[PDB]
């Protein structure tokens, strides 16, 4: 509606409603440069989709997980984060903890997937 | 030889709480599921709760589902049961038992292999 | 939730049958019925598991079977040391894990 | 059973039993031409998989949504679509309306994701 | 914690807990050789992901199915397979049956999707 | 003309089992869902079970859910109902009918349009 | 779970009605009420389906309607041979599929 | 200042239907969840229905799940409740209230923030 | 379905406590217990939320706490304007969103 990055300056609670607009624009000798550009775009897309798969978020744009939020990563209240801040500011604020969060998300799915298997193994 | 020894408490007043703790030895603790089974002084056996080998999953009888918490510590090789809101109907000998579940890659059980000595829990 | 007689007896050295009657959702649907021997003052011991399979350490005198929704344990060669309360444990699915209803006092004459 | 496009002339119902036959054959200067062919095939595959993901249909070959069928797109009953008709004829009929349906599918999934997020946020 | 393929010599049970450790390592004129190698890495990844999709296992690493083990592919019990065998030995042991198993998995999903559709068609 | 013939059993003892068959002709068998409906000798009609056209999905009334199995063999145009643990409350005429469901790509039914003659099943 | 009158009657050539009452979860919410005509000694056949529609092979004397949670079958032009037990069949949902009422005996005077 | 004004009617016969509506101002309508709460003339408060801010999710007390529909117009600021098949047991003052649910990205509520004065609905 | 006493009272300037007891699935599970003050002839007003919190616009006299399955409202010194019917409202999960108690008629002597 607003455009490819039209919500980039909007608050997180507004920009989160345009996730399909950005998602649909991630896929689409001089031949070498053009092919490298296309292969790189594909590789980045697949890295993100694989990472979502590892976390159990495949096929979703808004994925709820079982990892608790640590107040040391960000001590802002939920209203302050979603009503008075943009995603660029948040991305900067949480940059130093992103890999920590990603590790926990992987661990969470690893435990959950085993737990699902055990629930399914009950007769 | 496999041993399970309960080190829990005795008499608690109605509405209070009591924690049981079972010390396990003679086998790899993390390889087996654990459960608590109770027997009223004049009755037969009653299953109370079951915990998986990793501790991630717990199951309870409906009569205790909102009152008892079952947990494990696989580094100390112990099983704990925290019983809240104890009722007069909960007076029983509580036995620590090994078995009751298999973690998908193990052969099936659905039976209890080892039983502890049993702690006597009473409610005034 | 299982029906089991309160007591059985028989001559020493002979066979006695102890049985539990359940329903289709427990004894019938799942072949996971086990039998326990509880001597007074002691914790129950496992005698039979998976309906017919005995654990190591138990003699060949204890053997079970099932038909329909009824499971049974036959104890041959009754000894003076076999006086104990016997119980069934049926698996009744993920909503109702175990049913321990019962308790048969075995008297060896 | 019938081959890669063996069901192409069969009715829409019969051809719905062969979706894996067609799906498994979508992935598999001379170097530049071969690379362009492979990259283009990959991009088409990924665009279709991304589009299914946006609709909430990731990982499925048959996916049912909450978008009602509008009689203005096609007023033929089920006995005229799933029998007595092939998928090629249907595609010829559902041409001018394909982008409308895709837009509705995207909006429906966006609402589904927000509703799931709110339901999962209830304690 | 053992790194990529670190569990290769461990038992199947222990190794099943390290799937995410190596799953991340499947995506990550002289320009053509490197570019073709990158495209092949993508094609192999996508063929495996498509195959998981066909089986209804998209987005999961440990996927349980409805296909019974027939005891002719391998008659070993779970104790020997999971506690006394590695994945390389298992892969060799049932290599000759993998195409049979994959075919059954495809057929199982084809029936399941129709069943889900029929269940979803009830009011 | 569509015909359904319930070539099944008759009298059973309490606690026993009885199987009913239903042969059909005059239409494509593997295109309609089928069901069994019973009528006690002095009562009205009661639905018992429903099976899809492909046979993969079955539904039962709670009173028979753990006792009856409904199945089809589309190569012989045969529907069957295997009834275990029959009781006196199950005495009825059991009618075979070509309907009660459709496989999503067909028009809705929920009709039970073609009926057979009915097998009489009694419990002593 | 549906309520029907034990019997109805009328003279040849007159119109008669048979009603069925259910609840909001069956007659109300789902427009899948069907009516059957069972002659004594014979299997029932379908007379009305989808509340108002009739199958090919029967006359237009039989018609239906629904209002609120009440379904109704009207038989106009009653014939001497229209003597039968009539039943409703309502679709109840995914947990419960079909609900039948008691039979209504239609006697032609 | 938040103002919630019910404009629904007050008299219906048994078996009939009545639609109530609530107009609101003083706050952004689309930012809050809303509910209807009822009080019988001689009883305390009873929760009847809850709708989220967007309007796509509705919840009802078991006693009205098959009879009442709650909806809201976020273009204009109107909360509506359509009550079908009203019974004598439903006579009550029906209050319009703001709160009861937060949409995942908002702080938790699970309480009612604002109340209207209520419409009195008499059955019979 | 919460239980709280009727007719709690005291003199102006004295402290009173109004409390309600629920079960392990509601007050003892979720710490989302609110209190409302309903003057006769008026709609209920919110006084306490989230067990201990109060909205802006009311005095500091009204406060509360939770222990076990019992919630408790304290009013500090009573004033004539406090003569109202007080109610508990507890969150009770996804199937039963809210459970209310009966009213406590607070009398200021
Ligand atoms: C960019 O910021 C402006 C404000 O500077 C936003 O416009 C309005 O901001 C006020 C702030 O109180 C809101 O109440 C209005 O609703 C906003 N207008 C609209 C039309 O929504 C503006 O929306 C912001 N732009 C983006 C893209 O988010
Ligand atoms: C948050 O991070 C700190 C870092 O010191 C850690 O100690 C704490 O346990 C973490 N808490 C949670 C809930 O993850
Ligand atoms: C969030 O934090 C800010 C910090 O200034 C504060 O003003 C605001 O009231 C807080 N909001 C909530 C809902 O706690
Ligand atoms: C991240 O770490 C660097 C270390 O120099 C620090 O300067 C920066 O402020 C940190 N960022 C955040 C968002 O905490
Ligand atoms: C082609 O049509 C005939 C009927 O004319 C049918 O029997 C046959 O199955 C159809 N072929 C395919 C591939 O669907
Ligand atoms: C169907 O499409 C037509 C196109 O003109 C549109 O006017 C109509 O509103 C649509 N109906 C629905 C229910 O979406
Ligand atoms: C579908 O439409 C065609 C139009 O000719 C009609 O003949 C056919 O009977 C309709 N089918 C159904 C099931 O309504
Ligand atoms: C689509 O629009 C074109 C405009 O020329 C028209 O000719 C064509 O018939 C339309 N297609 C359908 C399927 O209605
Ligand atoms: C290799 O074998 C030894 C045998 O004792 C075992 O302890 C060790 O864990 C194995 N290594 C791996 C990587 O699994
Ligand atoms: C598995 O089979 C082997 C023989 O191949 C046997 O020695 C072993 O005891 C069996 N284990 C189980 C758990 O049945």
């Amino acid at each position: 509606s607003l455009g490819f990055l039209g919500a980039a300056g909007s608050t997180m609670g507004a920009a989160s409603m345009t996730l399909t607009v950005q998602a649909r624009n991630l896929l689409s000798h001089w031949g070498i440069k053009q092919l490298q550009a296309r292969v790189l775009a594909v590789e980045h897309y697949l890295r993100d989709q694989q990472l979502l798969g590892i976390w159990g978020c495949s096929g979703k744009l808004i994925c709820c997980t079982n990892v608790p939020w640590n107040s040391s990563w960000s001590n802002r209240n939920l209203s302050e984060i979603w009503d008075n801040m943009t995603w660029l500011q948040w991305d900067k604020e949480i940059s130093n903890y992103t890999q920590i969060i990603y590790g926990l998300l992987e661990e969470s799915q690893n435990q959950q997937e085993k737990n699902e298997q055990d629930l399914l193994a009950l007769d | 030889e496999v041993q399970l020894v309960e080190t829990g408490g005795g008499l608690v007043q109605p509405g209070g709480s009591l924690k049981l703790s079972c010390r396990a030895s003679g086998y790899t603790f993390s390889s087996f599921a654990m459960s608590w089974v109770r027997q009223a002084p004049g009755k037969g056996l009653e299953w109370v709760s079951l915990i998986n080998d990793r501790g991630g999953l717990t199951f309870y009888v409906d009569s205790v589902k909102g009152r008892f918490t079952i947990s494990r510590d696989n580094s100390k090789n112990t099983l704990s049961l925290q019983m809240h809101s104890l009722r007069d109907g909960d007076t029983a000998v509580y036995y620590c038992a090994t078995g009751g579940m298999s973690s998908a890659l193990q052969s099936s059980k659905y039976y209890f292999d080892f039983w502890g000595q049993g702690a006597l829990v009473t409610v005034s | 939730a299982l029906t089991q007689p309160p007591s059985v007896s028989g001559s020493p050295g002979q066979s006695v049958t102890i049985s539990c009657t359940g329903t289709s959702s427990d004894i019938g649907s799942y072949n996971y019925v086990s039998w326990y021997q509880q001597h007074p003052g002691k914790a129950p011991k496992l005698m039979i598991y998976d309906v017919t399979q005995r654990p190591s350490g138990v003699s060949d005198r204890f053997s079970g079977s099932k038909s329909g929704n009824t499971a049974s344990l036959t104890i041959s060669g009754l000894q003076a040391d076999d006086e104990a309360d016997y119980y069934c444990s049926a698996y009744a699915g993920r909503q109702t894990f175990y049913i321990f209803g019962g308790g048969t006092r075995l008297t060896v004459l």
